């Protein structure tokens, strides 16, 4: 589970600072999700 | 008038007039008699071996008229786990059971009633732990003895609980230190062979409730030759055990005798030889009964039949088997009919819902005592594959002729019971006549091999090598299989149940070889059936048709990948145990897991519990009216916003396999990237195990504390440049160095900062009173603050 | 320079440069460039129609210099109710937008870290029902601080006006915000306080003028603001360009179709719903029936239905483009699935075709119509296929090919009927070979011609049908030899065989069985036990036979569905309800009772139900006391508590395992009233639901009950107190008693005393009716004053006139 | 629903004079059940 404001720094830590509506609030923090999918919301 | 087995008072009081003919109970007393009528006028001194109900019995305050004389509870037989539960009776003053002295077997449960502490029940029931009720503060126990009157009855302690009884009217009494855990009798012990109370001292025949079975006016302790002990008080001659037919309690025809005992059924493992109770013959097989209905003919045709059978084993009758509609009902039947062993006649046609009667794998043989016209105790319509598992299941039909035709279920599945079941001729050929019968399905179908197993990372890319005839197409690759022990007919499709997963791709037109791809395998896995779907007539019953081969492509599933679940938790001080799963993705027989670990920066180096007390925030709906909103607010935010995007050097360590590791030799307290990597079989070949978890080392103290002292040295201004070491390797970062300082004590304090401090060499204090003072510095770590420096007892001066 | 479409700024602050090419964005503006490098080095005036989401760009506190002169938000299109949503932003602390005067369509969304300048802005102005708005959660408006031009400290610059009483000054420290006065209104305004263009909404470039409009209310047609021009066609977004435009358009993000088709005098994507586009033109579009749920065709032309999921994805369309082939061999009644999934479906440029046994029939396709048939496999066909029965419902649903060709062989259960004679209703005669839909197998199971079994007796019981039929005789009657009363829960017409058999055909018909008797002169008779509450019960006999040496040539025997509740009688009712409404009245209900049959009335029952003569004689923790989660010793305390109902409560009494009864028979209105009853008494108004034969078979299986409201003057003394001198300084008090107390005067209540009645105390009736009231004693001779009330079973009566009494010592 | 000590006086109520961990009280309470049923557990 990871979602709200929370999620917004967790997605901070595993993108770094490199740079149908169901989406990874609708996921990571519905179901469960770990720090490989949470950071596959970033770029190469 | 040895009451007989057990009673079911009901209705009203004049029920209780039964109890006149009850010397002692042979199992439960039950008494809805909601009656204010009556309420002691029902006195039986007769009755003194299950479990007694006392509840809704309007007018009943005291049983001392009702069941006087009450031995022990035997309690053999229990509803739950308790003999005598007396809950929300209508108007139970006392319990009023005197002469109780034991529960043998089990416990009861005497809880909130109307009007209903003294009583050990300790002493009744080897430790009260019952739920002993209505307000014990209204309780007034008071019995004479623990009333103004003299101590009357006998007196015990239980958990510190010194008292005098099981009613106001009469008192309790328990076997004294003449015997204790053996019976006891009016200062006098019982006979070797007695429990609970005997009515002369030491005798066989004075024995009120006897040990184990009071046989024919003796306690014995195992039931004479010719005679068997009767499960509850008494032991009873071998004709009377088995002349018994029914009543209520009693059901066998004759209790047939077994575990020591005339007991109904048998123990683990024992069928009534034909219909003598004299003995058992051991079955090896547990019965949980006579399967046997009410209705000699029994038929499956419904879900619903087939578990009215369920929970059983020898029936007396026939289980014709008709289920026509039903679907991976292969589970329902393997729970439903799936514990009947044996019956008295067969199984017996249009049942489209059973690829095969694997479900019945505990039906061991088949008797035959009954048959149909042309004694066929027969499969007809029914379009069945496998019978009864022949493979790891045979079974026999003492008396039953074979019957298979319109099957198209084997003829080679019967041509095998010819020898195995022993139906060698009991049916003509004509029976199992060959015409319709296995003339569609598929048995001779030839196993092709598998020209091809390449493996990707998610692709299974099987090949193969021709039907009787080319016009036959769709090649179903059904794939699913971590162990080696499945089948083609573990589900089919519909008819022959469901679990093998389907898949398709068409064989393409000579040159050119099929190949299709499973792509999206199930990672961590292997099963790829390449059965042959064709179009089955011209030749009709010579169409053979294929199922290749059941290969469980063993390249370990595919190849390494994402680990899974990893925990990884600072044990120690400089030290990070990763403890893990096996993921839920290694892809592969999880070889080992490369832990990968390595920028600390240089930023903060610059710098109703409470009654009457809280609030009412019970309107949690009100509060999710912008809590819910935030959610709303979640939608347009976490579904569009980065979806558009689609200092210290590492170290590695291949753990052996074991969940558990550590990674020792860190710094005293950084965070740590332990990334896991579960290298697989070909991770060298593949790519190493898609990389993670981060945690802090415990801080390795010494360093979150000053090194050294303090150095107070005089300076103007009424000024002190006190002094310090830097911690060596601290714990994180000492982000500030707190400083205490004061006249009587070190009331003052406040932190320089380590880049000031640097400068300075240490810190300056100002304007202090010239007399003696007092300082100290501590070190303010990432981790935390330490302890502070040795004393600084220092002096000021303005002159 | 007239911005595309939207825009997807992503990743870093050099993604805000394209902006420097978007005078107009004509979609959605989107900037995660949280880098924390740039704040105001990304400006664009030249921006002035959906969500303007500004979140999460770490280094931007405010707009002011990042897109100036930002007219207004045509809200064409939005992403959930608002054309600008600012969710907690990285930093921002002032919004800017200096220029925003509307949002046209929709609302907004800005909690936040810093941001201020909301209460400010006139938003009841930018958009009408500021309600959809939720700037409450934003940084407290203390830390606010408002200081723009002219609330900051020096003289009055920025608009002065109001919002739900909220009179005060802006968008930011550093900016105003106008918004339109008495000079224009709803029409757009401009500087030196100027009206704009007649058909203006917004901003004007020149104050009132066709050519300026910077917004434009519609369609700034080749720079003039027109309500709706030759050969134009009104755009979906601010300007308006002519039709080749949109022929021209083949996607560009919000842009998708190729070829813009033009229908609503609108360059629109697609058309508005109820119309296909005309040929591969956007001329205009074919009025047709709502065949424009979306263009169902996939980036895949050819397509198949294999699997349930494969037939998941054609859901909710009209127009695909390629083929539907059915190849669903496995799918546990389907035809619900598939019903959603293989129907919305209209047109197929391609056609329909093997080896599918999980659907019973093509009826799942309710909305296919005709099929294009632009492509062809050739065959434009059925092989190996069985369950399948009927095809396209021929007689509720006819179908053709634009382009076809039909083939059927080797089909058991698909019946050859559904094209020898429909090759008519789908336009094929002469398509294809007479050897394509061949006889040879085709159609070797499935219902074939079966006869018609005629129900010989349907008898009737309370609840059982023993429905008889002519004993079967088919060619051989060995061949023939048990059969099933299929039955289920139907009273309509619109009932079918196959509507649910077995998996494959669905599940509806509950199916049950009875063998044929051997004997010819017995006949078939079931007992179809416990027929379905409140239902007449369908009863199809179809004769579930085997096959032998005729095997396809075996006609099969199949009863019409005779739809037998006169079969089924008078039964127990159900959520009845009652409450006494008014006094000697009570208001009685009953759910639809769920009584086996057809209710004709509901007989009511009730009666006084007679008094005995006992009474006769007679979270928030704000104050939170205690809220353990150790409850569970509560849950043992319910365990046998709940299985001693589960104990004596089934075996003991066999579970069937004063005054007199008035009666009224309630037509059928699901509602009445009990009026003319007693004061206060409870009545057991047992509902009797009379069914079609309640006066045969008995008037239903019996209730609710209610105490009547109490009567008002019954409750309190019919009068006031009498007073009569004592001995022993004493009182004899009198009162009446009422006419029909409210269950009875249970106590005769009493107060007394002289400076105040404090002393009080109640009399027994049967004291009363001996005395005729009470007796005091012990009253300090002088003046005093007594009262009585008739405490009623109801309750309390109400005391009587004051009763001045006094007492001497001599 | 209709169980408890509650259920004691309706079914007593409701039997006239005529009055394991699955029973009457586990329908009429567990479920729902009118005053027909739960005086059919009555005697006459």
């Amino acid at each position: 589970t990871l979602c709200g404001a929370e999620l917004v720094d967790a997605l901070q830590f595993v993108c770094g600072d490199r740079g149908p509506q169901t989406g990874i609030v609708d996921e990571c923090c519905f179901r469960s999700c770990d720090l490989r999918r949470l950071e596959m919301y970033c770029a190469p | 008038e040895i009451c007989g087995p057990g009673i079911d008072i009901r209705n009203d009081y004049q029920q209780l007039k039964r109890l006149e003919n009850c010397t002692v109970i042979e199992g439960y007393l039950h008494i809805l008699i909601s009656k204010a009528e009556d309420y002691r006028s029902y006195r039986f001194p007769k009755l003194t071996t299950e479990y007694l109900l006392l509840f809704r019995v309007a007018g009943l305050e005291s049983l001392g008229d009702l069941f006087p004389n009450l031995t022990v509870i035997r309690g053999w037989k229990l509803f739950y786990n308790y003999a005598l539960v007396i809950f929300e009776m209508t108007n139970l003053k006392d319990i009023g059971l005197y002469n109780l002295r034991n529960i043998t077997r089990g416990a009861i449960r005497i809880e909130k009633n109307a009007d209903l502490s003294t009583v050990d029940w300790s002493l009744i029931l080897d430790a009260v732990s019952n739920y002993i009720n209505k307000p014990p503060k209204e309780c007034g126990d008071l019995c004479p003895g623990t009333m103004e009157e003299k101590p009357m009855c006998e007196k015990t302690t239980i958990n510190n609980e010194y008292n005098y009884c099981w009613t106001t009217n009469r008192c309790q009494k328990m076997c004294p230190s003449t015997c204790g855990k053996r019976a006891c009798t009016e200062n006098e012990c019982c006979h070797p062979e007695c429990l609970g109370s005997c009515s002369a001292p030491d005798n066989d025949t004075a024995c009120v409730a006897c040990r184990h079975y009071y046989y024919a006016g003796v306690c014995v302790p195992a039931c004479p030759p010719n005679t068997y002990r009767f499960e509850g008080w008494r032991c009873v001659d071998r004709d009377f055990c088995a002349n018994i037919l029914s009543a209520e309690s009693s059901d066998s025809e004759g209790f047939v005798i077994h575990d020591g005992e005339c007991m109904q059924e048998c123990p683990s493992g024992f069928i009534r030889n034909g219909s003598q109770s004299m003995y058992c013959i051991p079955c090896e097989g547990p019965c949980p009964k006579v399967c046997e209905e009410e209705k000699k003919t029994k038929t499956i045709d419904s879900v619903t039949s087939a578990q009215m059978l369920q929970g059983c084993t020898i029936f007396k009758g026939n289980l014709l088997i008709n289920i026509r509609r039903g679907n991976n009902i292969a589970s329902e039947l393997e729970n439903f009919m799936g514990l009947i062993e044996v019956v008295t006649g067969y199984v017996k046609r249009h049942s489209h819902a059973l690829v095969s009667l694997s479900f019945l794998k505990n039906l061991r043989l088949i008797l035959g005592e009954e048959q149909l016209e042309g004694n066929y105790s027969y499969v007809l319509d029914n379009q069945l594959q496998q019978l009864w598992d022949w493979d790891h299941r045979n079974l026999t039909i003492k008396a039953g002729k074979m019957y298979f035709a319109f099957n198209p279920l084997c003829v080679s599945e019967i041509y095998r019971m010819e020898e195995v079941t022993g139906t060698k001729g009991r049916q003509s050929k004509g029976d199992i006549n060959t015409r319709n019968n296995g003339e569609r399905a598929s048995c001779e179908s030839d196993v092709l091999h598998f020209t091809s197993t390449t493996t990707s990372k998610n692709r299974i890319i099987i090949t193969w090598h021709r039907p009787p005839d080319y016009r036959d197409i769709s090649f179903t690759v059904y794939y699913k299989a971590p162990f080696k022990n499945v089948t083609e007919y573990d589900g089919q499709d519909a008819c022959g149940s469901n679990s093998w997963n389907m898949v398709d791709v068409d064989l393409p037109p000579k040159d050119v070889e099929p190949g299709i791809l499973l792509h999206g395998l199930k990672p961590w896995t292997q099963a790829v059936y390449v059965k042959a779907v064709t179009l089955t007539m011209v030749e009709n019953d010579h169409i053979r048709g294929a199922k290749s081969e059941i290969l469980y492509i063993r390249t370990n599933a595919s190849v390494p990948s994402i680990p899974l679940d990893v925990l990884s938790a600072s044990n120690s001080s400089s030290q990070l145990i990763v403890k893990w799963n096996p993921p839920s993705l290694p892809n592969g027989n999880l070889s080992y897991y490369i832990v990968r670990w390595q920028p600390q920066d240089g930023y903060l180096y610059r710098h109703g519990p409470c009654c009457a007390c809280p609030k009412t925030e019970a309107e949690k709906q009100a509060e999710k009216e912008e809590a819910e909103y935030r959610k709303v607010f979640e939608n347009f935010l976490h579904n569009s916003i980065f979806v558009p995007r689609p200092e210290y050097p590492f170290f590695e360590s291949r753990v052996d396999n074991k969940e558990r590791t550590v990674i020792s030799n860190l710094r005293p307290f950084t965070l740590y990237r332990i990334d896991i990597h579960s290298c697989n079989h070909e991770a060298e070949k593949l790519g190493c195990s898609a990389s993670f978890v981060f945690a802090r080392t415990m801080p390795a103290e010494g360093a979150d504390d000053i090194p050294g002292p303090v150095t107070w040295e005089p300076r103007p201004e009424n000024s002190i440049f006190l002094k310090w070491p830097e911690p060596e390797n601290p714990n994180g970062l000492i982000l500030m160095y707190e400083i205490k300082y004061g006249s009587q004590v070190e009331d003052q304090r406040e932190c320089v900062s380590r880049q000031e401090y640097r400068k300075y060499g240490g810190a300056k204090l100002n304007r202090l009173n010239p007399g003696n003072y007092t300082a100290r510095i501590q070190a303010t770590s990432l981790s935390g603050n330490g302890s502070w420096t040795d004393p600084v007892f220092f002096y000021v001066q303005a002159k």
